[PDB]
RNA sequence: GGAUUUUUGGAGCAGGGAGAUGGAAUAGGAGCUUGCUCCGUCCACUCCACGCAUCGACCUGGUAUUGCAGUACCUCCAGGAACGGUGC
């Protein structure tokens, strides 16, 4: 009936838009991953741009630069600007 | 006539009423409390109905032990060393037995666990304060002839028979 | 009677498990345990039944449990009107059924005559009705069965009652 | 080689649990054979009772491992 | 070379062996999972001790009906049906010969005897 | 070429297996697939703060194993 | 190949069922669509989240990844699998 | 099969896992890094792609707290690792 | 080789992705060899977070349980077949 | 056939502070055994912030139901926390 809306096309959107998001992790909710996505592949695992790490509890954040987090340590995103 | 691991081994070790591990030896009127521990760590009930057991005695280290069927037995006496051979009983069964007097109820209180215990149908039964000595040996009880035991019965059995 | 035996009249302030903790303790004695159907839902509170290896393992913990004291109060056991889903899954001789049903059905009839250690047939008598003659393979089991039924219900709209029959 | 059975779920309410025990309440919105379940009107539970709009969530299904209905459908 | 034996105990040579057929086996479930070379061999066997053996302590009689019936669940239902006919074409007086009461209505024999031996007839 | 295959190269052999649940057993596995599924026998273990706990005949998984210790009399490169 | 573990799934769905997951996320209900890849979605369930307020919820997609075990029929003991 | 193999040695040996195909070719002992805080010290005798490798004088050490943890230390000549448990493959340690 | 389809239909502890021990009946095998453990029951420990309290076990039986793939740790056995 | 659902792993780890409070017989170091001083692993009592809430089972007495059906688990009030894991 309806047709499929993939999230290879959510970040496909994101990453034309070149956006900025924060994305979540595993096994620990603290942390946020707070940067743009500069590419991808079929294969989801997630490259970022002017990335930092932004902690809920210690509210601090680290950033990387254009850093490839892990593809299976992520969960989802926030599109913040 | 002999009680082996034979009618031990072929006894059904499997989903009791309560839904734990019983197994049942009905119909041997098996006198020989013997050969038992060959239930081997997967069992928590031992039933021996229609026994002829000449008393409460003979058994193996249990520290798993849930249910036990000792009725329908020629139960005389309580054997002594009960307790590290059955520290997960609550439920040892032993109605229609022959217990007769309260130095039948010897070991019966040197127990941390029991709580579901039946003598039914015991000469023990009639006698003046006898559930008077039960609900005073017996500390840690909550299922005693199918209800439930009363603060002011131990209060009864603590303050008598000083 | 029936395998399946109800078991009620007790208090429901006492659990499901715990009260069948206390009948299979009550139970292993009269009768074989093979499961106890309790629900405690409010259509049929504080009852249950225990479904034992036989028939007159069921009645037989009835006769004798005909009232026992236990959970706030009397409990009253008897044989059920059937039997449960594992089982169903699953003096002379001769003897004078009177007010013999001329409704009954020959296999509860059947299962009712051989509660005793094996009869050896009834026949109803096919005349003028309301009558029947059963014999039992086994002499005592019939008087025993025949007595513990003088008055006996089944279908109780009647009591079913066999005495010994005459010279 | 088989997409998963979220198809009369599609297009309604569904409120999620992904691991570090966050929940995702949202739209069952598009999947792949993978059951990357993306909602959107999908806001964030945390483990305090904060919770924010994420916009469209394309939540993969590599953590979460619940989902309950909101309704019928 | 698995040759069978001839009353010389030599083995015997293959035109010959090929002629009597000795690699077809025939599985008898009566027999134990016994299982037979040759053919009439196989045959003979029916009426041979193993099977008769096989047979009484099956619960039924070494009778031809059966014979080259190899399973037993065959052979119950087949001994099933047997047994119905001959119970069937047995003429039994206890159902079949019948007799009248004196107050015109009837029954069998044994119910006759029945009644009559206990007390009213 | 792996060494899941050099690991196959194990029966009546006396091995010591470390496994996922800070397990550290000594064996003689009964026999291993190719997906590295090695069941124990005789075998005393113990995981994390444990006892010497016997199995006669256990089935030790695959990516639940951390560690493996061959034989002593046991040539490398003839095991590879 | 093809699995009997996948033919129990299959006769454990559509009734009460009773998966357990892995931090404790337990859901007793109706596990009505559960796929071979074991995201068993479940009807009118009783979960617990390991939480012990084990809270009644409706049709949830509690994935079989996180699954730790999944209590059965306990009527198709006698199974086409095993027999 | 045949090409595989060819392919699968340059794989090792050019690739990432250069450093372990130096363990081989070389007869280094390397630092086989775990994912669980276990360090094992020692050689590379069969090794391929999945960081699957067989390492001989391996020697096991933790942070073990009885307190100030101290290095738990033991020494199995020869013992196999497969490669779920190894974070690292390092060719060579300082010591 | 199918090892462990000799030690099946017997109680069998499986071990778990956490540590229990349950007794099932076991069935049968798979590739990703998920279990089907019947008259299946667990039981693992309950901590004191203490030592003048002692560590004991409280009984839980699911009956038959499809354990899936991710749970052995290892399938040894704990009662004989019946 | 080691990449988002099962078998090449996110696994490991550590229990909140203190009082001239205390036990280590056979087991810790130095002051070179005994005596005594200080020092890097727990539990019992007590102070905080009974480490904090939920719920479940239970012990306590009162309290509603007499009833036939195959159970996650079925009363209500009130106390206590003997026990479990969920958020910090």
């Amino acid at each position: 009936q309806k047709v499929m809306v993939q999230p290879i096309n959510l970040i496909f959107r994101y990453l034309q838009n070149r956006s900025r998001i924060q994305v979540w992790l595993y096994e620990q909710v603290n942390m946020r991953i707070e940067g743009c996505i500069i590419g991808f592949d079929e294969y989801m695992n997630l490259v970022l741009d002017d990335a930092e790490e932004i902690h809920s509890k210690t509210k601090s954040r680290k950033q990387l630069g254009r850093i490839m987090l892990k593809g299976d340590n992520i969960t989802l995103l926030q599109s913040v600007s | 006539v002999k009680l082996t691991a034979e009618l031990i081994e072929q006894a059904a070790q499997y989903t009791n009423a309560v839904r734990d591990r019983e197994l049942d030896l009905r119909g041997y009127k098996i006198p020989v409390i013997e050969n038992l521990g060959a239930t081997l760590d997967q069992f928590d009930a031992i039933d021996f109905s229609d026994n002829e057991i000449r008393k409460l005695d003979g058994f193996p280290l249990l520290r798993r032990l849930k249910t036990l069927l000792v009725n329908n037995n020629r139960i005389c006496r309580i054997g002594e060393g009960l307790d590290q051979a059955l520290p997960c009983l609550t439920e040892l069964i032993l109605t229609n037995n022959s217990l007769v007097e309260l130095g039948d109820l010897d070991p019966l209180a040197s127990l941390k666990s029991l709580t579901y215990l039946s003598i039914l149908r015991n000469p023990v039964t009639n006698k003046k304060h006898y559930r008077l000595y039960v609900i005073y040996k017996v500390p840690q009880v909550r299922v005693l002839d199918f209800q439930k035991v009363k603060l002011k019965e131990r209060q009864e059995a603590e303050k008598m028979f000083k | 009677p029936n395998h399946t035996i109800y078991i009620n009249n007790m208090n429901d302030k006492i659990k499901k498990e715990e009260l069948k903790r206390s009948l299979y303790a009550l139970f292993s004695q009269f009768g074989h345990v093979v499961d106890i159907v309790a629900l405690k839902t409010m259509k049929m509170r504080g009852q249950a039944f225990v479904i034992f290896k036989e028939l007159g393992s069921s009645t037989n913990a009835l006769r004798q449990l005909q009232g026992f004291p236990f959970y706030g109060k009397p409990m009253r056991i008897q044989y059920a009107k059937t039997d449960s889903d594992i089982i169903s899954k699953m003096p002379n001789y001769i003897l004078f059924l009177n007010n013999l049903p001329e409704e009954t059905n020959e296999m509860m009839l059947s299962m009712l005559f051989n509660q005793f250690p094996g009869f050896k047939e009834v026949r109803l008598v096919p005349g003028r009705h309301d009558i029947a003659f059963v014999e039992f393979e086994n002499d005592g089991q019939a008087g025993a069965a025949r007595d513990a039924l003088q008055g006996f219900k089944i279908t109780p709209s009647h009591a079913m009652k066999i005495t010994y029959a005459k010279k | 080689a088989h997409p998963p059975e979220l198809k009369k779920f599609m297009d309604k309410k569904l409120s999620l649990k992904l691991n570090g025990g966050r929940h995702v309440q949202g739209i069952l919105r598009g999947f792949d054979p993978f059951m990357n379940l993306v909602i959107d009107e999908c806001v964030e539970m945390a483990t305090s009772g904060q919770q924010n709009n994420i916009g469209m969530v394309v939540i993969r299904g590599n953590s979460i491992i619940m989902l309950e209905a909101l309704e019928r459908v | 070379k698995n040759l069978p034996l001839g009353w010389d105990g030599k083995p015997i040579p293959y035109w010959l062996y090929k002629l009597h057929g000795l690699n077809i086996n025939y599985n008898c479930e009566i027999c134990g999972n016994y299982t037979y070379r040759g053919p009439k061999a196989f045959q003979r066997h029916f009426a041979e001790w193993r099977h008769a053996h096989g047979m009484r302590c099956l619960g039924i009689p070494n009778t031809a009906h059966f014979a080259n019936v190899t399973q037993i669940e065959d052979a119950v239902s087949l001994w099933a049906k047997l047994k119905l006919q001959k119970a069937s074409e047995r003429w039994q007086p206890d159902t079949e010969e019948e007799y009248e009461d004196s107050s015109g209505n009837v029954v069998n024999k044994k119910t006759y005897e029945d009644l009559k031996r206990q007390g009213l007839l | 070429m792996k060494l899941v295959r050099f690991l196959m190269k194990l029966s009546h052999e006396t091995v010591t297996i470390e496994l996922k649940n800070g397990t550290q057993v000594h064996g003689t596995i009964t026999g291993v697939d190719v997906s590295m599924n090695t069941h124990l026998k005789a075998v005393k273990m113990t995981l994390k703060n444990r006892e010497p706990v016997q199995l006669e005949t256990l089935s030790i998984r695959g990516n639940n194993i951390r560690y493996f210790i061959l034989p002593d009399s046991l040539p490398l490169d003839t095991l590879l | 190949s093809i699995g009997v573990p996948i033919k129990v799934l299959h006769e454990a769905e559509g009734h009460i069922v009773t998966c357990e997951t892995n931090t404790g996320e337990v859901y007793r209900g109706k596990l009505i669509e559960a796929e071979d890849n074991m995201n068993c979605q479940m009807s009118n369930i009783t979960v617990t989240y390991r939480d012990g307020r084990v809270a009644q919820l409706e049709q949830v997609y509690i994935r079989g990844s996180k699954i730790r075990f999944l209590i059965l029929p306990d009527m198709l003991k006698n199974a086409p699998m095993l027999k | 099969p045949e090409e595989l193999q060819k392919r699968e040695e340059e794989e090792f040996n050019t690739g990432p896992l250069s450093v372990l195909t130096q363990s081989v070719k070389n007869n280094t002992q390397v630092l086989i890094n775990c994912r669980n805080n276990k360090k094992l010290l020692g050689r590379v005798k069969a090794f391929d792609r999945h960081c699957n490798m067989v390492l001989e004088n391996v020697k096991e050490m933790w942070t073990e707290v009885p307190s100030k943890p101290v290095n738990k230390d033991r020494y199995i000549s020869k013992m196999f690792l497969r490669g779920d448990s190894v974070i690292v493959v390092l060719r060579n340690p300082l010591i | 080789s199918s090892k462990m389809l000799q030690h099946i239909d017997y109680r069998m502890r499986c071990i778990l992705q956490d540590g229990r021990i349950f007794i099932g009946t076991f069935k049968a095998f798979d590739k990703h060899m998920n279990l089907i453990l019947c008259d299946c029951d667990e039981f693992r420990k309950i901590k004191p977070k203490n030592s003048k309290q002692a560590e004991r076990e409280e009984k839980r039986v699911l009956g038959l349980v499809l354990l899936r793939g991710e749970n052995l740790v290892s399938m040894t056995v704990e009662g004989p077949p019946p």
